[PDB]
């Protein structure tokens, strides 16, 4: 009930200037705000304390802070955040990169 | 493990193709016909690598697969052949 | 160091030091040498080892497997062994591999029993013994008399057979041994 | 709002989740549905009187002057009185007043303009136009051809594919809100007196939503974290504020906005609204 | 000309993967290093032409992977050994999902 | 790197973090740096045995580097060691250094509080790796003597030993860089020596460290505290060398030798005639340097200021975002193949096109591969030459070698072959990236179909005007130039300006009629509003799709 | 010994092999790059098994160029010595340092001094030998000697051996 | 359930995990006075059984870590008396489907 609150004070500062936004979007970011059983603020304090990757979270905020305690705290990087990728230069599992593709030599010799 | 294969019989994603898989394969066709691979259609005068491939997609005759992995781990893989191109 | 061979053995060496041991044969062979193998098939299978008239036997029949598959696709005894196994290597060889011909050579100028009959006998001899794979191989390969020849020259064995047992198998052997 | 919704993606399994995997939405938006494949459209069995809704949607073969006039469809004659076929228009408008009832559930002030999927107002309207459809001589769909068509409709607009009650379940949910407009627009009285279709044009019209239907639906790939984020961070750009130039006064806008995503204890304007 | 971080926003909104990867590496700074099998570093002497690459202190010579990163990725990673941080980097995948 | 490598091509699938052992430092290392000098020793103006040194890299466009012997573009560095006349407290740790002593038994090495607490359990079961280590915290920083005996889980009467001496334990305040403790007529107060620190985090066990936030592997607590500092190759740090007489050492090359010339003070002072008094001031001093290095930016205490009274750029601030490393450098980068000029607005341009000037086009190329369909074409745009508009600049050959045709003696006669790549201008309909910033749009940025036109500036289509936030006002625009036949799929096929006309932002079209246009629809769409035949037939003409139909 | 280990070797296909003949060109690869090659981990890989049911696997296209990388899955036969491998091969050379054993694809070298006292080096003899009492050891003899210890290098496993203990010497 | 008119001593407060496998409950008069759960806002959350649990993580290939989690102090997570572990369903209409249902985990 604290995420319809949530959901409609964003909508309200979004339709005080009359204009429209789907649904959805506002949706998504009091959903993200809230799944973790509580009021996660989008601070550097908030998302930024997240269990997401080391380099994830260093590309914004404390960064070097970030990376000296993954160090002495011996984090392990999934590599599976965009940013990740972004910094290896891989392409990241982002929408053309969430899929893998192979040959099929079966239907290859089958089309000649 | 390959437990990782979900076979062909219990499969869940969309039987039609995402946008952005069609974009991946005609470009990963395009790539390939540029670099001078086997083109497996009739080329009527065709000369652009991607309308090449996109005359390879419309006539199902791309020799790829595409391998659509879950939050997991676990994939399904679908031909290009077997895909619906509603797009 | 370059594009090299995988295996079927899972290697877990994260940062931990090259505490890699000796090589004796107190049947200590690799890591990559162990008794309790993994197939392409993900199940343990026990290690494989040939005697020199088995292994013999095993490059003679896949080379003669490749002779045929390379004239499919292509449409659309002693030193007569030696003469022979030359040819075929001239067929399904790259040349460049002079350690396949060098191999051909020493193993069918050292094979104890030529024909498949009696390797196969062999093997079902030696079978029994419950000796390491290793073990098994060198009493095929190597030919002995004493059981002293024979547990001197493979000291893996030492207690694991009697001497009679093991003097038993080694006249069931020279028995076997073919006339080249 | 960019670098806290980055890693937010659909997946295969139409399930919103992050680079932890942790899921956010069960299926993106509620719906399942791509943003841009959406229109606002009304649901006429929401608002009017209750007299009204039995005048636009009620048949009833069993009374003389509330069956179907054979104006409109080619059984008309032989249709009056089949009780059979009365227990399908029965059946029909007894779900079709579920529907009333749950939407004003929902959407309780009376609102009937929502986003929506398909805009089945055009699909009806190109119909006609495709089949010059004379608005004058009777139909040739049966009783069965519509009840029974737009029941067999609904079983193929599928969100999620999953051979199991949790999935299968969750697919009922997603459809729920398009589902009430479809039957609120292809109800037996509406089908036959207001748009005069034949089994060509309904038939055309069912395969058209089918088809239109299926394209509406999120793509697995769809980098919905960053969407979201520059959807909301784009109009905020594009504010004036603070709250003009002077009931309540409330902060509002980007300072407002400000106190939301901080989630600030000591707010400016702290009000309650007692009813 | 900057392809900046907001610049790389929208291209992960579009779904542009390979896009994005060109305009960072192919079109900037990538780069090409030895990596440790062992102990996931840029320690390898890599005298290729010799075909020589070795991990001192690892007696290396066999678990050697070659990686396409940015140079500034590079220059990070060495930046952070500097201040006794190890960004070990493997091609396997421990843990799972 | 730019040569074959017979090496594995493989993809990073984790990033593993953890601390340099003094031990791997020593391995890793292919130099013992010694000198604080550069090179000039000898007379030649040429690296030093000691600092920089080939053992390291190249300074030069030498070839050498004597430890790969590779070259500048391919060698990455090859890192050095400087063995620490004592322990030093890495600045980025100096407080979790400070709460692990607020942990343990400055005495034993154990665990302070003990599995025989209840709140202990409590932690202790936190599957958390830091949130376990910040509970574990709060229990023990209170906790002020180190346990014999205490009462057991069956019966508190009956003591039970959980061994461990019983010292007492000191109240842990931080000095600058310097911890300082306070046991207990009056309190006792006593500096804590590095090395001390170093011997109770030595003594702590693998299962109470790995209980506190570290890993047995590859973060264990000692390591926090460094006795062998690593010297990051000349590319970390380099030498802008300009002219044959000067030079132009990094700051990061400064404070090294900073740091070295501090250690060899302290080094010979303990050796030698130690007034021991002077030895923890020498000691004081390579502790600064070795924090200000990695850290400048310190809270509280003097800006490690250059010569100048410039501050010198720790470690921590290249990194630093916005314009560090991350931010700036990885999040973020320069390009190459990318345009940026003054647009204009043009109404005869498609929806979908970009107007890019005659200039800009025989600038910016494409590596199209040699390949029968092309080959006819290509050797007509060499033939060209790199000056007239369907031109092209480079043939790059198999052999990976650059043809520069504005030069070339055989710039005339080549013969292309398939395979090879021909660097060709961007002509007519190849498809580019177009953007305005601030970028907060998926719209921002959009997939345009070239125009090759004249004068200098981009001409865009009125009517996208909208999503791009543009205006004529003196305003510029960014483009970027695919290389390869998949991005520019990518492009076409996922962000191109038709596909972007209705937004998910509001799902409704982000782009309309505007301003001439929607004044003149106005205008044109009413009953007064009536047009005579001669026009009639022009307006009817300027439609293309025009049946040809009165 | 000689060894059938179960091996897989990864190789990158160019777009233009992406044709009919793909496996031909693959399994061929494969006999290139992994026929006659010497490891250390598994030493000579003298011969490639079974190739009619050679595993190829999908094959996964690469992401910036088109080329496509199977791991083709594959049983050979291996020869990997060790120390105490008591091993019979026939003399290749012979100096006064001693005598070189070729055994299968390797050889092993016999130090003067890892040779019985009695057996001694004779120059004056074409071709140069090692005479005993009793036996004469050149340039063609078989010999039976105990693998003492190996060196593995680039392309070879080299070995050092001894014929000084009993059962062990000439044959 | 223990219904205090204004405080529980923290000696009484000793004895409330004390007799496991029964779990005794603290709630204050005053807070019932209201049924919190009836709000407007408030959607209708669904204990599930250990099957019903094990189902939802097997169908969505779930740890229990991914999936949405509720405080054990959560004001609806007393009323249905979570510990910890428990899943609750919860249904709320939307805007975009009907319905849709969310499923929070406790803590
Ligand atoms: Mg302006
Ligand atoms: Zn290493
Ligand atoms: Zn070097
Ligand atoms: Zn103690």
């Amino acid at each position: 009930a604290g995420r319809a609150a949530l959901y409609k004070e964003v909508y309200n500062v979004i339709a005080s200037d009359g204009s429209y936004v789907n649904y959805r979007h506002m949706a998504l970011l009091v959903d993200v705000m809230t799944t973790q059983g509580g009021l996660t603020s989008v601070t550097r304090h908030g998302f930024n304390r997240s269990n997401t990757g080391a380099l994830m979270r260093c590309s914004f905020e404390e960064t070097v802070e970030i990376l000296f305690e993954a160090g002495a705290s011996a984090e392990l990087d999934d590599c599976r955040g965009v940013s990740e990728n972004v910094i290896l230069g891989q392409m990241a599992p982002i929408g053309t990169g969430a899929f893998d593709v192979m040959i099929d030599e079966e239907s290859l010799v089958k089309y000649m | 493990l390959k437990e990782k294969a979900i076979p062909k019989d219990q499969r869940a994603t969309t039987p039609y193709m995402t946008k952005y898989e069609r974009a991946r394969i005609l470009g990963t066709r395009a790539l390939q016909i540029s670099m001078n691979a086997p083109v497996f259609v009739d080329l009527e005068g065709e000369t652009d690598p991607l309308r090449i491939a996109m005359k390879e997609l419309a006539e199902k005759k791309i020799p790829l697969v595409i391998r659509r992995y879950l939050p997991d781990g676990s994939f399904e893989d679908w031909s290009v052949e077997e895909l619906i191109v509603d797009l | 160091m370059n594009v090299s061979t995988s295996t079927f053995q899972t290697r877990r060496r994260r940062l931990k030091k090259v505490e890699e041991e000796e090589n004796a044969a107190t049947l200590q062979l690799g890591q990559e040498f162990q008794l309790k193998q993994i197939n392409h098939q993900g199940e343990e299978e026990e290690l494989i080892a040939l005697n020199l008239s088995e292994a013999r036997l095993v490059i003679k029949e896949a080379l003669v497997e490749r002779r045929r598959a390379f004239k499919r696709s292509q449409k659309k005894t002693r030193e007569k062994e030696l003469e022979s196994i030359d040819v075929l290597l001239e067929q399904t060889t790259g040349g460049n591999n002079k350690d396949l011909k060098n191999t051909m050579q020493y193993l069918t100028n050292f094979s104890r029993f030529r024909d498949q009959e009696t390797v196969g006998a062999v093997i079902q001899l030696l079978k029994s013994t419950g000796l390491h794979p290793f073990e098994v191989a060198q009493l095929g390969s190597l030919a002995c008399d004493t059981a002293d020849e024979a547990k001197t020259l493979i000291p893996s064995l030492n207690n694991k057979i009697s001497d009679d047992e093991l003097e038993r198998i080694l006249k069931e052997l020279s028995n076997l041994e073919t006339l080249y | 709002l960019v670098k806290a919704l980055e890693d937010i993606m659909v997946h295969y399994d139409n399930t919103t989740r992050n680079s932890l995997g942790n899921v956010i939405q069960f299926i993106y938006g509620e719906d399942g549905m791509d943003a841009a494949h959406i229109e606002k459209q009304s649901l006429d069995t929401i608002g009017g009187s209750d007299a009204a809704f039995e005048k636009r949607y009620r048949v009833d073969l069993l009374n003389t002057d509330h069956t179907l006039d054979p104006s409109l469809l080619e059984s008309g004659s032989e249709i009056l009185g089949d009780l059979k076929l009365q227990v399908l228009l029965d059946e029909e408008y007894k779900q079709l007043v579920k529907d009333r009832k749950f939407l004003r559930e929902v959407f309780v002030d009376g609102e009937a303009n929502w986003p929506l999927p398909v805009n089945i107002r055009r699909i009806i309207q190109n119909a006609q136009q495709t089949f010059h459809i004379d608005h004058t001589k009777p139909s040739d769909l049966t009783i069965k051809d519509i009840v029974l068509g737009v029941k067999d409709l609904q079983e193929n607009l599928l969100v999620l594919r999953g051979k199991n009650e949790i999935i299968q379940n969750a697919q009922r949910d997603a459809v729920t809100l398009f589902c009430c407009l479809l039957r609120s627009r292809l109800a037996t009285r509406r089908v036959l007196q207001e748009y005069r279709l034949t089994k060509q044009a309904f038939d055309w019209v069912l395969s058209n939503i089918e088809a239109q239907f299926l394209r509406s639906v999120v793509h697995p790939g769809e980098m919905v974290g960053v969407l979201a984020a520059q959807s909301i961070g784009e109009p905020a750009t594009q504010m004036t504020l603070n709250t003009f130039h002077f009931s309540k006064k409330v902060t509002s806008g980007v300072p407002r906005l400000k106190e939301i995503l901080n989630v600030a204890k000591n707010m400016k304007t702290p009000s309650l609204t007692v009813y | 000309l900057r392809f900046g971080e907001m610049e790389r926003d929208c291209m992960i909104a579009h779904g542009a993967a390979s896009f994005l990867k060109e305009r960072l590496m192919e079109a900037s700074d990538a780069f090409r290093v030895h990596i440790c099998g062992i102990c996931g570093l840029m320690t390898v002497i890599a005298k290729l032409n010799h075909n020589q690459f070795e991990c001192k202190g690892c007696d290396n010579k066999i678990d050697i992977y070659q990686i396409h990163i940015p140079y500034a990725a590079k220059l990070l990673f060495q930046e952070l050994m500097a201040m006794n941080i190890t960004p070990r980097l493997y091609t396997d995948r421990s843990r799972d999902f | 790197g730019q040569q074959y490598s017979s090496a594995p091509l493989r993809t990073v699938k984790e990033v593993q973090f953890g601390l340099f052992s003094p031990e791997e430092v020593r391995a890793i290392s292919v130099a013992k740096i010694r000198f604080p000098e550069t090179m000039d020793e000898t007379q030649t103006r040429a690296k030093i045995g000691g600092l920089n040194d080939p053992r390291l890299g190249s300074i030069d466009r030498n070839l050498k580097c004597q430890t790969c012997q590779e070259g500048m573009n391919e060698c990455p560095g090859h890192f050095g060691h400087i063995d620490l006349a004592k322990p030093v407290f890495h600045v980025g740790f100096i407080a979790k250094i400070k709460k692990v002593c607020e942990c343990v038994c400055m005495h034993c090495g154990k665990l302070l509080l003990d599995e025989h607490n209840e709140l202990m359990r409590q932690a202790l079961a936190i599957k958390d790796s830091k949130k376990r280590f910040a509970a574990i915290w709060t229990l023990c920083k209170t906790k002020m003597v180190c346990e014999t005996d205490v009462p057991s889980e069956d019966d508190p009467t009956q003591l039970v030993s959980r061994g461990g001496c019983g010292n007492t334990q000191p109240t842990i305040r931080k000095d600058g860089l310097k911890l300082v403790g306070s046991w207990k007529d009056e309190p006792e107060l006593r500096v804590l020596s590095t090395e001390e620190i170093l011997n109770i985090f030595k003594h702590i066990s693998v299962k109470d460290f790995t209980s506190l936030g570290f890993n047995e592997v590859f973060s264990r607590p000692e390591w926090m505290i460094l006795t062998c500092l690593p010297v990051p190759p000349p590319p970390v740090r380099p030498s802008i060398s300009f002219n044959e007489s000067q030079r132009g050492e990094d700051d990061l090359t400064f404070k090294l030798a900073d740091i070295l010339k501090a250690n060899i003070s302290l080094e010979t002072l303990e050796h030698n005639g130690a007034p021991h008094h002077a030895i923890e001031e020498a000691e004081s001093l390579l502790q600064f340097h070795v924090a200000t290095y990695m850290d400048n930016d310190i809270a509280g205490q003097p800006q490690a200021l250059q010569k100048s009274g410039r501050p010198v750029k720790s470690i921590r601030a290249r990194l630093k975002g916005k314009e560090g490393r991350i931010r700036g450098n990885l999040m973020g980068k320069r390009v190459d193949f990318s345009a940026r000029t003054v647009i204009s607005g043009d109404p005869n341009l498609e929806l979908d096109q970009v107007g890019v000037p005659k200039s800009i086009a025989k600038t910016l190329t494409y590596p199209e591969v040699v390949t029968p369909y092309n080959i006819d074409r290509l050797t007509q745009l060499v033939r060209n030459g790199p000056n007239e508009h369907p031109g092209a600049k480079y043939v790059i050959r198999d052999s990976g070698d650059r043809i520069d045709l504005r030069y070339s003696k055989r710039a005339g006669d080549i013969q292309l072959q398939y395979g090879w790549k021909v660097e060709r201008h961007i002509m007519d309909n190849d498809p580019v990236l177009f953007n305005r910033q601030p970028s907060l749009h998926k719209m921002s940025m959009m997939a345009h179909r070239v125009k090759v036109i004249p004068y200098s500036t981009f001409r865009l289509n009125l009517s996208v005007t909208s999503p791009y936030n543009a205006d004529f006002d003196g305003d510029e625009m960014n483009l970027h130039v695919p290389q390869s036949e998949e991005t520019r799929a990518e492009l076409s096929q996922l962000c191109a300006v038709p596909l972007q006309i209705v937004s998910p932002q509001s799902n409704k079209p982000c782009m309309g009629i505007v301003q001439d246009t929607l004044c003149g629809i106005r205008k044109l769409t009413l009953r007064d509003t009536f047009i005579e035949l001669d026009q009639v037939l022009n307006m009817l003409y300027w439609v293309p799709d025009w049946d040809g139909v009165i | 010994m000689f060894f059938i280990k179960d091996l897989s070797l990864n190789i990158t296909l160019h777009p233009s092999f992406f044709g009919p003949r793909m496996k031909q060109y693959l399994k061929t690869k494969l006999l290139e790059e992994v026929e006659g090659s010497c490891t250390g981990k598994f030493g000579y890989i003298l011969c490639v098994l079974d190739y009619d049911n050679i595993d190829i696997q999908r094959g996964r296209i690469l992401p910036t160029d088109g080329s496509a990388e199977f791991n083709v899955k594959y049983r050979a036969v291996v020869f990997k010595p060790f120390k105490g491998e008591v091993v019979d091969g026939t003399v290749v050379s012979c100096s006064q340092h001693g005598f070189e054993v070729q055994v299968g694809p390797m050889k092993v070298f016999v130090t003067k001094h890892l040779m019985p006292q009695d057996l001694t080096f004779n120059a004056g003899s074409n071709p140069p030998s090692y005479q005993s009492s009793e036996d004469v050891i050149t340039i063609k003899s078989r010999i039976r000697v105990k693998i003492e210890g190996c060196i593995s290098q680039v392309s070879s496993i080299h070995a050092i051996g001894s014929i000084k203990e009993d059962y062990l010497g000439a044959i | 359930i223990f219904v205090y008119q204004n405080n529980i001593t923290p000696s009484a407060m000793k004895l409330v995990p004390s007799i496991p496998p029964a779990t005794i409950e603290t709630f204050n008069e005053a807070a019932l006075v209201v049924n919190i759960t009836h709000h407007e806002l408030v959607p209708k959350h669904i204990r599930l059984s250990s099957d019903e649990k094990r189902e939802l993580l097997k169908r969505y290939r779930l740890k229990e870590s991914q999936l949405p989690r509720i405080q054990r102090a959560d004001p609806v997570a007393l009323y249905l008396g979570l510990k910890r572990g428990e899943v609750v369903k919860i249904i709320r209409k939307s805007e975009t489907s009907g319905r849709y249902a969310s499923y929070r985990i406790c803590m």
